[PDB]
């Protein structure tokens, strides 16, 4: 929503997107299943997984925006130097891939 | 049974004020307005303070009105804390003494206002809606009341559905007469179609001539002041460049009969509203020195009906913060060598100007058009604001076929966008040509009728359109 | 209270000089144009706390101010003091003092903010902005516990009353002016300043008079700002009470200043501040928690109260079991789900103001946090967002407040230390929030 | 109007505690004169009195037990360490408009020690008996709390339609209550059948305190 | 300091004139009122009146019924109450209005106007003694009086401790009280003991001796 507010080219109707703004993502799933919502914009990490687990829903496949998920803390907590490295450390044994396999 | 003191400063007739209040039916109040029309020569304000509990000794006065001169703002700084020490009075005030003094002691109990300076900025936004000549620079000195001003203006302009964006704000305190070459350097940051200006008018007769010698004389006619910040509207000095913008307050309007008609009637109905939900009123006093110990009865929940009570459909609710929530501004273009010229009437923070077009001081080529997607798409305007969006331009439509008595324009505006619209906008960016965009009435590309052409060809054979 | 005189002097711009007041409301020269100060306002002692900042090199406060114009001016003063070291020392345990909190004056001790200070492990209580309800502050402080160790207790000269002296513990530090003989000595010093002012004035050029006849002669008396510039040019070398010349706003500009400590229920003088010279006395440092130690810095331990929001596939929730526990469920490999409790949102089943329910909480989140808690050896706590939203920086129309909506405003206010979520990375978030490396890559 | 709810009314709180009462108005009453809202106190038998001018600011004579605050529609009115001599009814509501909607009635109870009621069995006396009518009377004077089911028994048969129940407030010297049950009947209905029994189902214990004798 | 009187027993739909005498201040600088405290424990305003007996307010149920009046020199308030209902057995007060003119400044205990469908009757008071000796009280039944109030003491006017006077119950529109005094074995009977009942509304004094038959 902030991304589309930043784009003047998305002022081609942003107000329509405000008129059909939702609250729950599962309601955006159901309204597509009820054929009311024509399209829902979301991150691929949720969309492809729920589409591959619950059928009759397909993605476009096209990546609209490049993005990632970090972890945020408040200012000046010094644990980050070991936290991010632990994110690297869980990357080194493939513990991330253990999360994927589970 | 209402102790009302009517005090006079000025030259207008008070008898024309008398029938302004003597014409209303007094049976709606169930308590008699006992007014006291006293005159007052322009004299010592300490003697006015003496006169206050002189007229308290004349009658137990609960409500006052006092006409005032138009150049007394230091006395407006005087009167309020005297009240907050001692009284709960009410004035318009009058003229320049009605300056927006937003001091924080709630025991002053004055409604010294109309709209606020920030409310004057709010209706200045409707002026910005009217002309669409952008604000890219804002100029001010240390005039106390500017930080909240620029913060409110930034907070409004960041929440727009339009292409209105600010680029510059300027704080330069210029008692400091050495900084004229600083404004010569600051010519680059004052290149806006419309610039806000908030300075001292005593300094501004020097400052505006300095800015004219900077190179800003062509924009010198396009500067904004409120009428409180502005000098006296009669015989304005010419160091200010002519044809400026007037904002705030009125004397050629609701006047000295009409202000007291707001006045005492507002007071008496507010007291009757205290007689309506509480059926009571505390007694006024007569011993100002010693009754200042007797302000224990001033648990003033009466301030609710001070700020809220209207009269006879005229919206007369107020804010306790130092303004009235209901607007009546004045004409928007002041003229300088000659007098004020009546152009704009204000209501519900909305302007009535009978122009549909605004000039200033290379040519507006009149252009008729016709809707055809995907080239010319004509849509309605934003109903929250009545105007067009960022990528959209207004277009002028009027149908006068159903008009039989007043068969004349009065164009509605519509929004217009599309493919060739951006093309002609690019042409207007390149060759710097202004225009008069308007619509067609009869005929798409109207054919030849016995030689005569209707449609857009009719405008070019009658020379109403040079381009189309 | 002398404003009926001074504002009439402001009608003619004749100066007026305060000798007995530190009321900072009179320091508003946009209204009190005629006012000048031989006595500095209430706010000027607040800056002295910044000169406390290098005593034992303290760097972290919790500050609660009663809502007053003087307190807000002190807030502006300390914000002016803190915004420094734009370089280019680089060991930056400097005064990033952690907190500012508001309080409604005149109210009573229903403050849970004291417990919120208890949650932050700070070694400070330092400042409030009253002197009469400060005894009630002491009562509420001794109610839970604040009088012991792990807290430093400091006041200024206008925090001192007998009721506060009935409940200030021995060890609290006061900062007082040298202002007892001001009724005689600084009176003579101030009229010596006006003696220098008239010695400049009589050897000055053509200057009009403030003539006979009052406010009825409504023209303002041109020599007013002339007298103001005459007083701007006055420079007194030294007086009986000690004198440093005026400030840019016509202030007293001290360095005639002392520090006392409450011990044996009396203010034994511990040192003198002189301009920059913090010169301590030979006396011992008594603190009410049993010191004569130097408890500089604050203790840094934690139970990591992390917040989270339910979002599949990263977070899944199940309501509960019958005991409030979770059902032992196995994977496809027979491994347990290892679901943490995840005491959920109050007013759950949204629209109904119910209570919180302990969940069955699973997904990537619980495995990641178990891995991190076994990595860093961190005890923790689970919290769930009752709002159900990430949040935007909504501009609140009340006084133009761009506040981050939802849980992001909570961790901005320190309701949690961190967050695990599908955390979208934006520029506006990074100006306020620390971020780690991107744990996930998507589009 | 300014219509308010007082929760909990008839609330029983143990001694020395924070007895906080939530007051939930319909509309707001806050202003710059520190409030509009004003409150009340009376004991039964004692004249009505005021308790709160506008806020925790009190008038005179009120002890430091009370501390009241709140704004708009909400008023949290706490009583710090509470005792058993102010357990009574208070908290008038009102509107600043002319219909001053009074009432609410926050009765204060203290969680005192429970007690089993001392039962007094009264047959008609001699001067009661010469008039033609007669009356048997149950009295219960030592019990907490006040909700007693009082049943009268002649030869085991219960009479309920002539039971006149009337109980009183907290007897403070015994920290308990007092209840009466009057049954007014004829003479021969109490003389020909002589087995006087009363039961008083209390909330201290589940069993009624029985007392039985013969005329 | 403040005393309300002029009540009595009025029929439903009837009229009377309530009155008040207040001492402590001049009346022409202070508003005055009339207050209603219903036996269902909700309050009401009867009326209010200006310092000079001028601007008044009558509520909605009041505005067909009641009329306030005030002498500002002689300390007298009068209240003509016409067309009463069954619920007008309330306690009626006056209070000494606030400095804002609304709340109160102090209070007065107030009288009672009884509006029921009964007539004045003397109380048929009969003693109550069993026919222990350790804890069983000695009582009296105040049956068949109208209207309120009735004061009950025991044989001297000074026996107040251990005295439980129970509220009135209605029976054929006639009120009925119960009363008990605790007696140990040292005063049963071994002495004289009577119940002394004073009915000021019927202006009777009933003295009934308590003699038991058996124990």
């Amino acid at each position: 929503d902030i991304y589309f507010r930043r784009q003047v080219e998305l002022s081609t109707m942003y107000r329509h997107m405000e008129k059909h703004n939702y609250e729950s993502a599962a309601e955006a799933i159901q309204a597509v299943r009820d054929n009311k919502l024509h399209a829902f914009i979301w991150d691929s990490a949720v969309l492809e997984f729920e589409a591959s687990q619950k059928c009759d829903l397909v993605t476009t496949g096209e990546l609209f925006f490049r993005s990632g998920f970090g972890i945020g803390m408040r200012k000046d907590s010094p644990w980050k130097q070991q936290v991010s490295l632990s994110i690297l450390k869980s990357h080194e044994n493939g513990f991330m891939e253990d999360l994927d396999k589970t | 049974s209402i102790g009302i003191a009517v005090i006079l400063v000025g030259t207008s007739d008070e008898v024309a004020i008398k029938d302004a209040h003597e014409k209303d039916d007094f049976h709606h109040l169930s308590v008699v307005p006992r007014v006291e029309l006293v005159a007052m020569n322009e004299t010592d304000p300490k003697s006015i303070i003496t006169r206050i509990c002189d007229l308290m000794s004349d009658r137990k006065i609960q409500g006052v009105v006092f006409a005032d001169d138009t150049d007394q703002e230091a006395i407006a700084q005087i009167l309020d804390f005297i009240s907050a020490q001692t009284l709960t009075p009410i004035l318009g005030i009058h003229g320049g003494s009605s300056m927006i003094m937003a001091d924080k002691d709630e025991s002053s109990m004055f409604f010294q206002f109309g709209p606020s300076i920030e409310q004057q900025a709010s209706v200045m936004l409707n002026i910005m809606e009217e002309y669409d000549w952008y604000i890219f620079s804002i100029v001010t000195t240390y005039f106390p009341g500017y930080q909240d001003f620029v913060n409110k203006i930034r907070s409004t302009i960041e929440n727009s559905f339009v292409g209105w964006e600010l680029e510059e704000v300027l704080l330069l305190d210029m008692s400091l007469d050495d900084g004229d070459s600083k404004i010569q350097n600051q010519l680059k940051k004052l290149q806006s179609p419309i610039i806000l200006l908030y300075c001292t008018k005593e300094e501004a007769t020097y400052i505006f001539e300095v800015a004219n010698s900077v190179g800003l004389t062509g924009y010198g006619y396009t500067w904004i002041v409120p009428s409180l910040v502005a000098g006296d509207t009669d015989t304005v000095p010419s160091e200010f460049p002519t044809g400026l913008i007037s904002v705030s307050y009125d004397e050629w309007d609701y006047g000295l009969p009409a202000r007291v008609r707001d006045g005492i009637a507002i007071i008496t109905t507010a007291a009757s509203d205290m007689l309506s939900e509480h059926s009571f009123i505390p007694e006024p006093k007569s011993s100002c020195y010693n009754t200042h110990e007797k302000r224990i009865y001033q648990s003033n929940m009466l301030n609710r009906y001070l700020i809220n009570v209207t009269f006879e459909g005229r919206d007369l609710s107020f804010s306790e913060d130092g303004y009235q929530m209901h607007p009546k501004l004045v004409i928007i273009l002041l003229n300088k060598e000659r007098k004020w010229e009546r152009v704009g009437k204000w209501k519900d923070k909305s302007l009535q100007m009978k122009y549909y077009v605004w000039p200033r001081m290379d040519d507006h080529l009149s252009i008729v058009t016709l809707e055809e997607a995907p080239f010319v798409i004509v849509e309605s305007v934003d109903p929250l604001s009545g105007t067009c969006m960022r990528n959209t331009v207004p277009c002028q439509k009027r149908i006068i076929s159903e008009n039989k008595t007043d068969e004349e324009p009065g164009y509605i505006k519509k929004c217009c966008k599309g493919f060739c619209i951006d093309i002609l906008k690019k042409i207007s960016k390149s060759v710097k040509f202004t225009y008069d965009l308007y619509l067609v009435t009869n005929g798409k590309h109207g054919k030849k009728i016995n030689g005569t052409w209707n449609g857009m060809i009719g405008e070019v054979v009658m020379k109403r359109a040079y381009m189309a | 209270t002398p404003t009926p005189v001074s504002y009439t002097a402001g009608f003619y711009r004749i100066p007026v000089l305060g000798l007995t007041t530190r009321m900072s409301i009179y320091s508003d020269k946009s209204i009190h144009l005629s006012f000048l100060r031989t006595v500095p306002p209430y706010s000027h002692q607040s800056s002295v706390w910044f000169e406390m900042m290098r005593v034992y090199n303290w760097n972290h406060i919790i500050l609660l101010v009663s809502d007053d114009h003087e307190g807000r001016a002190a807030q502006k003063r300390l914000e002016t003091l803190l915004e420094e070291r734009e370089s280019k020392y680089d060991n930056k345990r400097g005064p990033k003092a952690e907190k500012v909190l508001q309080f409604d004056p005149g109210t009573k001790n229903v403050t849970a903010l004291l417990m919120e200070a208890r949650e932050l492990e700070a070694r400070v209580i330092i400042l409030s902005a009253s002197e009469d309800d400060a005894a009630t502050v002491y009562r509420a402080a001794a109610m839970l516990d604040m009088t012991g160790s792990g807290y430093v207790w400091l006041v200024g000269e206008r925090e001192i009353s007998g009721n506060a002296l009935r409940y200030a513990p021995d060890g609290i530090i006061g900062l007082q002016l040298i202002n007892g003989k001001n009724e005689s000595a600084h009176i003579s010093d101030a009229v010596g300043v006006v003696a220098q002012a008239v010695h400049e004035l009589l050897e000055k050029e053509n200057i009009t008079d403030p003539p006979r006849g009052c406010v009825g002669n409504t023209n303002i008396w041109k020599t007013g700002p002339l007298f103001k510039r005459v007083l701007m040019s006055s420079k007194y070398a030294d007086g009986v009470t000690g004198r440093v010349e005026f400030n840019e706003d016509g202030d007293r500009k001290f360095a005639q200043y002392s520090i006392m400590n409450l011990q044996n229920r009396k203010l034994v003088q511990v040192g003198i501040y002189n301009g920059t010279h913090v010169i301590p006395n030979d006396r011992k440092i008594i603190w009410p928690g049993g010191e004569t130690e130097k408890p500089r810095g604050y203790q840094m331990s934690t139970r990591l109260k992390i917040v989270t929001i339910h979002q599949e596939p990263f977070v899944y929730v199940k309501p509960t079991m019958s005991d409030g526990t979770c059902k032992e469920e196995f994977t496809v490999n027979g491994d347990p789900v290892k679901k943490v409790i995840c005491t959920g949102p109050n007013d759950t089943s949204p629209g109904s103001p119910r209570h919180t329910v302990p969940q069955c909480c699973y997904g990537f989140c619980i495995d990641l946090l178990i891995k991190l808690a076994r990595t860093m050896q961190f005890t923790y706590e689970v919290h769930l967002v009752a709002d159900g939203k990430f949040g935007t920086q909504e501009r609140v129309q009340n006084s133009n407040k761009k506040e981050w909506n939802g849980m992001m405003g909570e961790l901005l206010s320190g309701q949690a230390d961190m967050i695990v979520a599908p955390l979208t990375i934006n520029n506006e978030r990074a100006q306020y929030i620390e971020f780690s490396k991107p744990f996930k890559y998507q589009g | 109007d300014i219509q308010l709810t007082q929760s909990p009314a008839s609330l029983a709180v143990s001694l020395g505690q924070r007895a906080t009462i939530s007051c939930r108005a319909s509309q707001s009453v806050s202003t710059s004169r520190y409030s509009y809202m004003h409150w009340y106190q009376h004991k039964p038998g004692q004249p009505p009195k005021l308790l709160i001018k506008y806020a925790s600011n009190l008038e005179s004579g009120v002890p430091a037990r009370f501390s009241g605050s709140g704004s708009g529609t909400d008023f949290t009115l706490n009583i710090h360490p509470v005792e058993e001599e102010d357990t009574a009814t208070y908290y008038c509501q009102h509107s600043w408009e002319n219909p001053y909607t009074f009432g609410g009635g926050t009765k204060l109870e203290i969680k005192r020690a429970d007690a089993a009621p001392t039962v007094s069995i009264f047959p008609p006396s001699s001067e009661q008996l010469t008039s033609g009518g007669a009356s048997v009377v149950c009295f219960l004077n030592n019990f907490y709390p006040k909700d007693i089911n009082v049943k009268w028994k002649i030869d085991g048969s219960e009479r309920q339609n002539g039971v006149l129940n009337s109980w009183t407030d907290q007897d403070s010297k015994d920290s308990t209550y007092s209840m009466s049950s009057t049954l007014t009947l004829t003479k021969d209905e109490y003389e020909r059948h002589n087995s006087y029994t009363c039961e008083a189902t209390h909330k201290t214990s589940t069993s009624p305190i029985v007392k039985s004798f013969n005329r | 300091k403040l005393q309300e009187s002029g009540g009595g027993s009025v029929k439903l739909g009837g009229s009377l004139k309530l009155s008040c005498v207040v001492s402590g201040f001049t009346f022409s600088t202070y508003y005055m009122s009339w207050v209603r405290q219903t036996p269902e424990k909700r309050l009401e305003l009867v009326a209010v009146i200006n310092s000079n007996g001028g601007n008044t307010y009558y509520p909605d149920n009041v505005k067909g019924r009641f009329t306030i009046s005030r002498d500002n020199a002689e300390n007298t308030l009068y209240l003509q109450m016409s067309s009463l209902k069954s619920e007008d057995t309330a306690l009626y007060y006056c209070a000494r209005r606030d400095y804002d003119g609304f709340a109160m400044d102090y209070w007065g205990q107030g009288t009672s106007v009884t509006v029921s469908s009964a007539k004045t009757t003397p109380p048929s008071v009969y003693p109550l003694a069993p026919g222990t000796n350790s804890m069983v009280t000695l009582g009296c039944l105040v049956k068949g009086y109208f209207p309120e109030p009735v004061t009950v003491t025991w044989n001297s006017g000074s026996l107040s401790s251990g005295v439980h006077t129970f509220p009135a119950v209605l029976q054929s529109d006639l009120y009925t009280l119960s009363s008990s005094v605790t007696v140990p074995s040292s005063t049963w009977p071994s002495e004289t003991v009577t119940c002394n009942v004073a009915h000021p509304a019927s202006s009777t004094k009933v003295d009934k001796k308590i003699v038991p038959r058996d124990c």
